[PDB]
């Protein structure tokens, strides 16, 4: 049953010991549970950091087998308007807990999509029934939450997943799936992860599917780049060298050849050249200003479509003109 | 009727202004079973709708011109009766979703989907047929679809291609999204030359005697029409009835009133460059907008009238065209047109001074 | 019988060409049962819809497809209420019993697929109301999002969906597929043709197939039994003839505002598309060796700005005249 | 503050038995009080319309088990949770009202 | 073009119902009608493929492809005199059903008022008028309903659809006057209590079983018939509309010998007849509204 599941759902943590990356938040909520006093919590962070996996495992730890009747989980998939807050949440908080586990837990996942009237009405339900119920708010954007609701919640920030946590989870996934990964492939996966475990699992599943034989074969960096369609670390450097050193015809030929070699898009090359030029020791302070401003407009225009060759030539010309300032 | 509709080619063999286009249309109509979705684009008044109707007459036979108006009724999210006229024929349908505004998505999602879901089985005919099996829907002014009616069409005309075919008439197919243009065969319709417009006007003044003094008066109308056959045929009738059916070499070419007002505005801008002149220009622009004249055309004609002034240097004109492009882009991505239409004029007077 | 774009639609996953990095992964899910949530994104006419339609058929069969597939496109309402009710109830539905024929002929995975095509047109709230719908019922319902602009899909939804980029179909990876269609339809073309078609159709096989069909419909209408040349293909694709483009660049080289304005006025009457003449000027100016680095650097940005303004739905005459005036003063 | 008093006669109230939270030790002079929301309490109104006898049972955990038997027939079991009663003056006012 | 006839309701109480059923069902079907006065059989025709003034937007924006082809024998009327230069003295006309139906309602009511006066139908001289005249029992009623004289070439284009018999399975519907007739009529009209049903999936499985399946609801409804059904002569199914089933309900209610003909995913034919003793057969051809 669990083997016919996507890897992002099959490897969901079930206990607090399987949530990696967030050590300070876990070592705080565990002591909160051990003392038995759980305040109103607010979980904030980028997508795929482990907020829902943390709160569900925490509720399972507190309530054990009584998670079904003791936890009310409302998310963006359910209506959470003013009437829902005034009726369902309020009668869940007001009624007794059949003397099971002391206090109730209401998990408001994706509360950033909640209307301001509901978040304002929930303020006098959070601080009135706090003796028998506790609220946990999961959000990715804190600007959509009312300041009072932020005030009555203990804020815990979920940082992007560090490289060590990604490696520790990848090791468990490889052990479970009997897969082999080269160190360079792991490096490529971590740099492309951008602090997201869901992307790591989705790319690993596609890499395993890409292998002709899942066992006795190792997933190299070439397999990962072919599966996810990202430029190799050498193609970006070659394109940048052609733009910065070669003339306008050779650079145009080199960009097109590199893109047609593996069907590379322009947006990933733009992001790679931006990341490579970020650690460049510019000495004019106008080369950076022109580069960032021109590349951002090219990136925005790509998001709305248009002619691809014109955009590639625009990238080449923007880099060449911005580097004219430096010398 | 007016001479534009009376002397209208009702068949593919009556077309006489583009021959490399008529042959392509005959090639398309030779085997109508596999006719793809067509997108006719070109200048206004070239005869794109006339050619669409002639192609439909070649495909489904005569009778596609027997038009009747069936008034429809639609309801949006908040209950409100929105009405759209549907000019229909026993073989084709004509809809103008732009006439109903930003809510053309509901028209595309209901009327077009209901038409594309009916198989048009008729009597048996479950195998195939050159006519009466698939249906032709003409979407006039495809440019004014608000980027969401164009999204509901991508799958509508792709999944139901067996029982419906679409021929949309448009000019300047920039605001048409790439997926719509990808599913369609692009048909370019160039404007008639001045000789061809003169020949058509000669045929009109031959069938109806207007006592032409010289063949040059028909050429002057063609040069003043800027490639618009409908406008040229309208000025022909205007200078015909306003001169007791007798065209002279001294007969003035009658131009639309809003064009004259735009030229007067251009001369006022060139002469007076001040804040009060800008306020008077705003009044003129408001009066022009009160006549339901689109703001993009106001800006285009104002720019191309300012570029015709002989007292302006090249540096002034190169700035006028740049401001025109910038404010056209602002107008396309905007809500209220008066801000951009006033900003262009203000920058023009701030550059000419 | 039918248009060639619909007659040659890939029925199975082996007919989808030039996209192996995703079809190879999808074929492995036929033997397994771990299909993830998928996000198909790429240029128009690359085979995103045909791939999912072939995968659905190969997974279920025409009989189980009607019960195990829900497809929602931009042609129907997909608001917050639709997402929170219809999609959620279909995800909550129980997997129907496969028949004996279905279980003996097709793999019949123990889940259903919700295909949300043209997902870029959905609002940020309807996409937000889908995250827990996909997560909670992932063991019983799978999701497939198809879009052209991946930026219009929210980051929380893109994280939960496996990203499959469909590459642009150029003359190097779609030439065999175009030649197959030419051979089955008995289309006679000169050498060089079927590559010019794929060069004009930048990354789109649907437009190239339609272009070849239109060329054939004139070739068999002429009735001379002659091969189709690249000149006819360029004529019926909207490509400006090279003599007109040379006249444009010669008028630009002089730099006189009035003659360029008159030529643009007489050029806009011919009905040529601005996005095509701008693209052709890009190839003329960037690849030419008679221009210096500064001129190419400036004109690259000029063409980029003109193309960006044209993509927003602006007047082609004004943008083309401004572009040619700017090049004339470079 | 309105009160409806069921009669002590054996035809309406067949058997009332108050325990000390163990369902075995019958004691007198002490009353159990259950604070309920009438939104939940009115859910059994449509079931008592076809009820011959209704059995009311409550524990110390604040759960009311309404047992409705209809006449064979359908057996209806409704379980209801009791509110917090965070304010502890209404309890004494209930006691005063019943003694009144 | 000399067309004259006289109808008297009291003498024959079946042919009047036969004619009334056509005049009502054609009016319910679509605007205006064709009356083919052949030398021996009257052929009232309602078709979207023709009708001249009933071919405006029929199978264009409403999916109206239903073709009814009735037949009235010459023995129905009292005097059957037809004079025309066309083949077999064919006189094809086209008049509206509104005025004709209102006139027939007036005549039927005049009959219900206790009168024995007959009705005289003439053609008082390609556009003409019908001189319908009758009286009470001496109040005069004259109705000159406009009519036309649709050409012989136009007449030839009106041909009855040719139904194949390779896969067709007939179903003898039970007489309404029988014990099972009321039950079958209720089963037929049972699909009318759901206002959101537009298509009906008929099914016949061979003692044949007739089944109606509705798949336009949140639930899967199957309206079955366990009563006795005779097959005058594999599952043959066809999806038709709801109005095309309502008119069949009325036709079954107005007749006894009713045959339900089902072509597999092609068409559904409702063959009604009235064995007066030649036979006034009423045939409605309904086309599939969707594919199976
Ligand atoms: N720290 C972690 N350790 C292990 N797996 C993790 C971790 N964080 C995320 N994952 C995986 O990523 C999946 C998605 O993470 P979730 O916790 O469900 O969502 P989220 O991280 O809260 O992000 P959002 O805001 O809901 S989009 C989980 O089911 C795990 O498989
Ligand atoms: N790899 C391919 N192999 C064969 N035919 C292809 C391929 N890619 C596209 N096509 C053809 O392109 C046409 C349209 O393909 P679709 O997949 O339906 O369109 P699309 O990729 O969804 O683009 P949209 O709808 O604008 S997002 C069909 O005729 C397909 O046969
Ligand atoms: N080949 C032609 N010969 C004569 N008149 C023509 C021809 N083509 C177009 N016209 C005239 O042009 C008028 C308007 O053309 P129209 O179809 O509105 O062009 P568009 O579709 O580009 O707006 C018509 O009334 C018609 O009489
Ligand atoms: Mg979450
Ligand atoms: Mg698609």
């Amino acid at each position: 049953s669990k083997e016919n599941l996507p890897w992002v759902e099959k490897y969901r943590p079930e206990t607090l010991d399987e949530v990696y990356g967030q050590n300070e938040v876990i070592t705080t909520v565990r002591k909160f549970v051990d003392e038995g006093k759980l305040p109103h919590l607010l979980f904030y962070g980028p997508p795929g950091t482990g907020k829902t996996s943390t709160i569900v495992a925490l509720a399972r730890e507190i309530y054990g087998k009584n998670y079904s009747n003791m936890v009310l989980e409302l998310n963006a998939s359910d209506d959470r308007g003013i009437d829902v807050v005034r009726n369902q949440i309020k009668d869940f908080a007001s009624t007794r807990q059949i003397f099971s586990k002391g206090f109730k837990l209401i998990i408001l996942d994706e509360a950033d999509a909640m209307t301001n009237a509901a978040q304002n009405a929930l303020r006098r339900v959070i601080e009135r029934y706090t003796k028998n119920t506790r609220f946990c708010v999961l959000a990715n954007y804190a600007h959509k939450l009312t300041p009072a609701l932020l005030s009555r919640c203990t804020r815990f920030r979920f940082q992007p997943l560090p490289q060590e946590a990604i490696e520790r989870r990848i090791a468990n996934v490889l052990v479970h799936e009997k897969l082999k990964l080269s160190p360079n492939a792991e490096k490529a996966l971590i740099e492309l992860s951008n602090g997201d475990m869901r992307r790591v699992l989705n790319v690993l599943q596609s890499c395993k599917a890409t292998l002709d034989n899942p066992d006795e074969d190792e997933i190299s960096d070439d397999v990962i780049y072919e599966c996810c369609g990202a430029p190799r670390p050498s193609d970006l450097k070659a394109v940048l060298k052609s733009i910065l050193e070669d003339d306008w015809g050779t650079a145009h030929y080199t960009l097109n050849k590199v893109r047609s070699a593996k069907g590379l898009a322009l947006i990933d090359l733009i992001e790679g050249i931006v990341k490579i030029l970020e650690d460049y020791e510019l000495q004019n302070e106008e080369t950076r200003v022109h580069l960032l401003t021109k590349l951002a407009d090219i990136e925005y225009s790509i998001s709305k479509g248009g002619n691809d060759q014109i955009q590639g030539s625009a990238v080449i010309g923007a880099i060449k003109a911005s580097f004219e300032n430096e010398t | 009727s007016l001479w534009v509709d009376k002397y209208r080619p009702k068949s593919l063999n009556a077309l006489s202004h583009n021959e490399e286009l008529t042959n392509f249309l005959k090639s398309l109509s030779d085997q109508p079973r596999d006719l793809p979705h067509l997108l006719l684009y070109g200048p206004n008044g070239t005869g794109k709708k006339t050619r669409c109707m002639a192609l439909l007459e070649s495909i489904f036979g005569p009778g596609v011109y027997r038009l009747k108006i069936d008034v429809r009724q639609f309801v949006t999210a908040s209950n409100r009766k929105l009405e759209l006229n549907v000019v229909s024929s026993p073989y084709h349908l004509e809809i103008t979703p732009s006439d109903m505004g930003n809510n053309d998505r509901i028209v595309i999602q209901e009327l077009l989907k209901e038409v594309a879901q009916m198989e048009q089985v008729d009597f048996q005919d479950s195998k195939d047929g050159l006519a009466h099996r698939y249906k032709c829907v003409i979407i006039n002014e495809a440019n004014s679809l608000t980027k969401d009616a164009q999204a509901a069409l991508r799958r509508t005309m792709e999944k139901y291609s067996k029982n419906i075919r679409l021929i949309m008439v448009c000019d300047s197919m920039s605001p048409i999204i790439a997926p719509i243009k990808s599913r369609c065969l692009l048909i370019r319709c160039p404007a008639p030359s001045d000789s061809e417009i003169s020949t058509i006007l000669s045929d009109v003044v031959t069938n109806e005697r207007i006592q032409l003094e010289t063949k040059d008066i028909l050429k002057r109308i063609a040069q003043a029409s800027n490639g618009n056959l409908r406008v040229s045929l309208l000025m022909l009738e205007s200078m015909a009835l306003n001169n007791e059916l007798a065209l002279k070499s001294s007969s003035p070419i009658i131009k639309p009133d809003w064009i004259i007002v735009i030229h007067k505005l251009t001369r006022k801008i060139v002469k007076e460059r001040s804040v009060n002149s800008l306020i008077e220009c705003r009044a003129v622009l408001y009066d022009l907008l009160a006549h339901c004249i689109p703001a993009n055309i106001i800006l285009k004609e104002l720019t191309f009238s300012l570029l015709d002034v002989e007292t302006l240097n090249t540096t002034n004109k190169s700035s006028i065209i740049e401001y025109s492009s910038v404010f056209d882009e602002r107008l396309s991505l905007g809500n209220k047109a008066i801000f951009h239409l006033e900003g262009f004029i203000a920058k023009v007077m701030c550059c000419l001074d | 019988q039918q248009p060639w774009v619909e007659k040659y639609r890939p029925k199975n996953l082996d007919e989808v060409t030039a996209q192996d990095h995703a079809v190879t992964v999808l074929k492995k899910t036929l033997k397994s049962a771990n299909l993830p949530h998928m996000l198909f994104y790429g240029p128009p006419g690359t085979g995103k819809t045909s791939t999912i339609l072939a995968l659905t058929k190969e997974l279920y069969g025409p009989d189980l497809m009607k019960s195990r597939i829900l497809e929602l496109n931009a042609s129907d309402e997909r608001g917050i209420s639709i997402v929170r009710e219809k999609v959620k109830n279909f995800a909550r539905l129980t997997v129907s019993k496969p028949s004996k024929h279905d279980l003996e002929n097709y793999p019949c995975p123990p889940y259903k697929i919700i295909i949300l095509d043209e997902a870029d047109s959905m609002t940020a709230d309807a996409q937000s109301a889908l995250r827990r719908t996909m997560e909670t019922y992932s063991g019983v319902t799978r999701f497939c999002l198809i879009c052209n602009y991946v930026t219009r899909i929210i980051d929380p939804l893109a994280s939960r969906c496996s990203k499959f980029r469909f590459k642009a179909l150029d003359a190097s990876n779609a030439i065999d597929r175009l030649r197959f269609i030419s051979e089955q339809e008995n289309v006679k073309c000169d050498d060089g043709v079927l590559e010019r078609i794929l060069d004009i159709s930048a990354g789109d096989l649907r437009r190239g197939i339609t272009l070849l069909q239109s060329a054939s419909k004139g070739a068999q209408y002429l009735g001379d039994g002659k091969n189709i040349t690249s000149t006819q293909v360029e004529e019926l694709a909207g490509v400006v003839p090279h003599d007109i483009l040379i006249e444009i660049v010669e008028k630009v080289k002089s730099g006189d505002f009035d003659e360029i304005k008159k030529y643009v006025n007489t050029f806009m009457k011919s009905g040529w598309s601005a996005a095509s003449v701008v693209n052709q000027l890009h190839e003329y100016y960037i690849t030419n060796d008679n221009f210096d680095t500064n001129f190419k650097n400036q004109i690259s940005w000029l063409l980029f700005t003109t193309d960006s303004r044209l993509n927003n739905g602006t007047n082609e005459h004004i943008q083309l005249l401004n572009l040619l005036v700017k090049i004339s003063q470079l | 503050f309105s009160k409806i008093k069921l009669p002590s006669n054996r035809s309406i109230l067949e058997k009332l038995q108050v325990f000390d939270g163990d369902s075995t030790t019958v004691i007198d002079g002490f009353a159990v009080i259950g604070f309920f929301d009438f939104t939940s309490f009115d859910k059994i109104r449509k079931s008592t319309k076809i009820a011959s006898k209704v059995l009311f049972r409550m524990d110390v955990h604040g759960v009311l088990s309404v047992n409705i038997l209809s006449q064979p027939g359908i057996v209806i079991e409704v379980c209801m949770l009791e509110k917090e009663s965070i304010d502890e003056a209404a309890q004494t006012e209930i006691e005063l009202l019943m003694e009144t | 073009m000399k067309l004259k006839l006289i109808v008297n309701g009291c003498e024959a109480p079946d042919d009047y119902k036969l004619l009334r059923t056509t005049i009502n069902t054609v009016a319910s079907l679509r605007k205006t009608a064709i009356l083919r006065f052949n030398s021996e059989r009257l052929t009232i025709i309602s078709t979207p493929k023709s009708s001249l003034n009933s071919s405006n937007n029929g199978t264009i924006l409403r999916g109206d492809t239903g073709q009814l082809w009735c037949t009235i024998p010459h023995d129905v009327f009292r005097l059957y005199t037809v004079i025309s230069a066309r083949e077999l003295n064919t006189i094809t006309m086209e008049c509206n059903c509104d005025s004709l139906l209102s006139v027939f309602k007036r005549y039927d009511r005049v009959m219900n008022q206790g009168s024995s006066s007959n009705m005289t139908i003439k053609l008082q001289s390609p556009i003409c008028a019908l001189g319908i005249t009758f009286e009470e029992i001496v109040i005069m009623h004259s109705f000159k309903v406009p009519v036309k004289l649709l050409f012989r070439a136009q007449d030839t284009r009106i041909q009855e659809p040719m139904i194949n018999y390779i896969q067709l399975m007939m179903y003898k519907l039970p007489p309404i006057s029988g014990e099972f007739g009321s039950a079958f009529h209720g089963f037929i009209r049972r699909v009318e209590r759901y206002s959101n049903v537009n298509h009906i999936h008929l099914m016949g499985v061979k003692d044949v079983e007739l089944k109606i399946i509705v798949n336009e609801l949140d639930w899967h409804l199957e309206i079955c018939w366990n009563g006795p059904l005779d097959s005058v002569i594999s599952t043959h199914e066809v999806i038709i509309r709801c109005k095309d089933w309502k008119v069949c309900s009325k036709l079954y209610a107005a007749f006894e010998e009713v045959v339900l003909a089902i072509s597999h995913d092609e068409s559904c034919v409702f063959h009604c007849s009235l064995d007066r003793g030649e036979r006034g057969q009423i045939i409605y051809y309904i086309a599939r509204s969707k594919g199976l």
